[PDB]
């Protein structure tokens, strides 16, 4: 059950067209589209009180919706503009006064050209011997650099299984050139384990970055490889010394 | 229904109590909502209050004063997973949903045994490339931002080594400059 | 001033004949229609010019969207109620909601539903509970009583919002709603019957009786709308000396014969 | 299903005066279900120039409304109200009387 919103990430060239999907199996009459921008909070784009009707929120300009069915409420960008760079949340509610259920959001970036899109380069930095000797713990660091847009998922994999314990990732990718509005991004993460676990040469450490970029139907005529959605990883074996 | 205020940010200690206030002004009211939003996640419903009074549900409590145009969300026995933005919203006479800007709640881990230290880690293919780690510091400690734009510095990050009941603060820095030393890189 | 009331009525009809709306909503302050929405127009429109003059296009745009939502809900409620009963063919669902502001300052509020024109659910906003005529109603009441947030919402709406709307609409329509048009009253003989007849009166509450020698078996003509905002009514009989008595907005009148 | 047959009352807005422009009222009340057809008749003829209030509902869930037309009563002329409803095998007619 719940609200299913797709896709989770999306890059667009200025002037390109885009439709975000949103479905709910809860027979909710009300469905909503919000954008969330730093400092502003939640801004309603469009809502629908029931199938057969739709109505403007506060910022409908540049957007379109349909409510053909109770289940579906697509949001259309007719002509992507830089100003539509945002996080979109679909939502449903049973009544006008009943609580909202949200979709998991769409991170959307609109760029002047898709030649500004680059996948991450990823590196693992092995724990400091001084950390190990002083604390009996070993902090690995992962760095993802030179990526655009800031559409990434960073996971750690230990003997081929994802770990959550011992992991801290920056909430926000950081701009490499804060001045530039097309600035590529960097993201750090740490995995801390015991010194004996790092020292065991049977253990395998992989930092994994899922990048969201171009699709196979995107035109691409540049020298460098098409910056498609892809995983870039870096890894280290445990070392007794 | 016109205005709604809640503080930008609040910081409290793991184990303790925190009260996020929300003031609203409106001629017309069909209830006040609190939602929780985790970083990179969707908001989810916590509470609805429409009459004067207090509602509790596990560790969370929501209070409303109609005459003062005032709600609070109260979080008890704070866990690290309570780090999230808390969104206060209210319905006007026409059921317009009016959203506050949100309050970011930071849960400070109770670091009994500080051991503040800056370490240097080598890249795992090239030697050249090097990050600095500032780890194991007090939860009161503040990581100031770069003053060199060729030097990057992350925010403070809490990791939890669960199977060991151990939490630690961490900040990372890096640069391409050869004149870069991990020493004097966080002051 | 005197007691006033805001009421909203909803009517839905399953598989309705051609022309006939699936759904109608109308609002009243006292006897005066103020607002209308249906399934054929799909628009909330004023029914009094002092509503249309004091409420901007965005009020009507917004309640249009709300009354589309409510139309959809009502259709679904009604199909559910029919299957619970194993009813086929055209059937009726009605709702009445509203509030009263009395002479004293005290308020009332009420919400009930009817199925095929019979009492089905009546809300008690003080005990925050629902009375059910039968067991199909009980089932629905239980689901509704399980949702405390909604019960509290309704109580608030009846006691606070509804009254707030009533006060705003009375102000807008005060020249109509708080006027008094005393009755023109006359006596006509017939068959040997006397007829005390009153017309041109507002508000509609009037008392009419007959008395021999100032001592009190009478036909009453109902209080009917005259079509211009006023009302009319009569009382009749078949001793010696008789007199017709009329009381209206705190004024007594007497016609001797 | 309990059905309630409409009560049908016919009268003038003002006291009737031959050759004075009055209004002719037919009030249909206390009926269920909602589906109702109402004509006003001049000498058995359907009057085209006939306004009606929109439908209305009672506390007891029965419906009511008012059909009217501008008219000018005469000695010879005869006015009535023709209602069809599901409780009626044949349309019911109630004639106006002046008095
Ligand atoms: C326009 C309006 C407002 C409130 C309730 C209703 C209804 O019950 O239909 C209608």
């Amino acid at each position: 059950a719940g609200v299913t919103q797709t896709p989770k990430f999306q890059v667009l060239k200025t002037g390109q067209s885009m439709t975000l999907q949103c479905a709910q199996d809860m027979n909710h009459n009300y469905m909503y589209w919000y954008r969330q921008d730093p400092g502003m909070g939640l801004r309603l784009i469009y809502y629908s009180a029931s199938e057969g009707t739709t109505d403007k929120g506060e910022v409908p300009n540049g957007y379109n919706v349909s409510r053909s069915t109770t289940e579906d409420f697509p949001l259309r960008l007719l002509s992507a503009a830089p100003s539509q760079t945002s996080v979109y949340f679909c939502a449903s509610s049973n009544r006008e006064y009943s609580p909202l259920h949200f979709g998991n959001g769409t991170r959307l970036t609109v760029t002047e050209d898709l030649n500004k899109v680059f996948p991450p380069e990823v590196a693992v930095f092995e724990p400091s011997e001084a950390e190990i000797s002083h604390t009996q713990k070993a902090t690995l660091v992962c760095l993802a650099t030179g990526f655009y847009p800031d559409h990434v998922e960073l996971s750690w994999w230990v003997n081929g299984k994802e770990v959550h314990s011992g992991v801290c990732t920056d909430p926000q990718p950081l701009k490499e050139q804060p001045a530039l509005n097309d600035s590529r991004y960097a993201l750090s993460s740490r995995l801390r384990v015991s010194a004996t676990f790092w020292q065991d040469p049977r253990n395998h450490f992989r930092c994994q970055v899922q990048f969201y970029g171009l699709s196979e139907n995107d035109e691409w005529t540049q020298d460098r490889a098409k910056p498609v959605t892809q995983i870039v990883s870096a890894e280290a074996w445990g070392r007794a010394d | 229904g016109q205005n709604i205020d809640q503080p930008t940010e609040m910081t409290a200690t793991e184990g303790a109590i925190v009260q996020i206030n929300c003031t609203y002004q409106t001629s017309g009211f069909n209830g006040l909502f609190w939602y929780q939003q985790h970083a990179g996640e969707a908001p989810t419903f916590l509470s609805y209050n429409v009459l004067d009074g207090l509602e509790e549900k596990g560790r969370f409590s929501s209070f409303l004063s109609r005459s003062k145009g005032y709600s609070y969300l109260l979080l008890k026995e704070l866990q690290m997973k309570d780090s999230a933005s808390y969104l206060c919203a209210f319905l006007d006479s026409n059921y317009q949903l009016i959203w506050g800007a949100g309050t970011k709640l930071i849960i400070k881990p109770d670091i009994q045994n500080p051991d503040p230290a800056v370490y240097q880690l080598r890249d795992s293919k090239s030697s050249d490339k090097s990050v600095c780690l500032f780890t194991d510091f007090d939860s009161q400690t503040n990581v100031s931002q770069s003053k060199d734009s060729d030097v990057y510095i992350t925010d403070k990050c809490v990791l939890d080594m669960r199977s060991m009941d151990f939490k630690s603060n961490s900040a990372v820095a890096w640069s391409n400059k050869s004149d870069f030393a991990c020493a004097n890189a966080f002051n | 001033m005197r007691t006033h009331s805001l009421r909203y009525f909803r009517l839905g009809v399953s598989d309705p004949i051609h022309g006939v709306p699936e759904f109608i909503s109308v609002g009243y302050v006292d006897s005066h229609p103020i607002t209308t929405y249906d399934s054929v127009t799909r628009q909330k429109e004023p029914r009094a010019p002092w509503m249309a003059e004091n409420l901007a296009p965005d009020h009507w745009e917004r309640y249009t969207q709300l009354l589309r939502g409510w139309q959809q809900m009502f259709k679904v409620e009604l199909k559910r109620l029919q299957r619970h009963y194993n009813h086929s063919g055209s059937h009726t669902y009605q709702r009445m909601i509203g509030c009263e502001l009395l002479e004293d300052g005290s308020t009332t509020g009420f919400l009930q539903y009817a199925y095929d024109g019979q009492d089905f659910l009546i809300f008690n906003k003080d005990t925050l509970s629902w009375l059910a005529v039968d067991n199909v109603a009980h089932t629905i009441k239980q689901a509704w009583e399980a949702n405390q947030h909604e019960l509290l919402y309704q109580k608030n709406w009846l006691e606070e919002e509804c009254i707030a709307w009533l006060k705003r609409f009375l102000e807008y329509g005060k020249d109509t709603l708080q006027r008094t048009e005393p009755p023109l009253v006359r006596v006509n003989r017939k068959e040997t019957a006397l007829f005390c007849k009153a017309h041109g009166f507002y508000p509609p509450e009037i008392y009419m009786t007959w008395m021999k020698n100032g001592e009190e078996e009478i036909d009453y003509g109902d209080i009917l709308p005259s079509g211009d905002g006023t009302y009319q009514a009569w009382a009749s009989i078949e001793s010696n000396l008789y007199s017709c008595h009329v009381e209206h907005s705190g004024v007594h009148m007497v016609l001797q014969v | 299903m309990i059905q309630r047959t409409p009560k049908i009352q016919v009268y003038s807005r003002h006291p009737a005066e031959n050759g004075k422009s009055n209004f002719l009222n037919c009030y249909v009340s206390g009926f269920h279900p909602s589906d109702i057809e109402v004509d006003l008749l001049k000498n058995g003829e359907r009057i085209e120039k006939v306004e009606h209030s929109d439908l209305s509902f009672s506390k007891d869930w029965s419906f009511y409304l008012l059909y009217y037309t501008e008219f000018t009563p005469t000695e010879k002329d005869e006015y009535a109200c023709r209602v069809n409803h599901v409780t009626l095998s044949q349309p019911k007619i109630v004639k106006w009387d002046r008095d």
